[PDB]
C-alpha cells in the first residue's frame, strides 16, 4: 500500500539559530 | 630495520561543529560584563563588541 507524503519530512539541517530569514 | 619496527600510533579526530563544546585546555573564565564595548572569547570564538 502507498499514501501521499505531503509536506512531511523536513528537519533542521544544523543547530545554528536563524530568525526571520529564507535560507537555502 | 627501522621502518619494519612496530609503532604505536594514535590518531586524534576532532569536530568543528557548532554544538556546545566540552573538550578544551585550562583557560580561566573571567567575570561577565554587559552593556560595554569589550573584547570577548566564548568557546574559542573571539570577537569585540557589546
Ligand atoms: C501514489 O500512490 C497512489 C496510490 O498508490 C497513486 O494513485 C498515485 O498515482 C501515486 N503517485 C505517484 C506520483 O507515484
Amino acid at each position: 500500500a502507498y499514501t501521499n507524503s505531503f509536506t512531511r519530512g523536513v528537519y533542521y539541517p544544523d543547530k545554528v539559530f536563524r530568525s526571520s530569514v529564507l535560507h537555502s | 630495520g627501522v621502518g619494519h619496527q612496530p609503532y604505536r600510533v594514535v590518531v586524534l579526530s576532532f569536530e568543528l561543529l557548532h554544538a556546545p563544546a566540552t573538550v578544551c585546555g585550562p583557560k580561566k573564565s573571567t567575570n561577565l560584563v554587559k552593556n560595554k564595548c569589550v573584547n570577548f572569547n566564548f568557546n574559542g570564538l573571539k570577537g569585540t563588541g557589546v
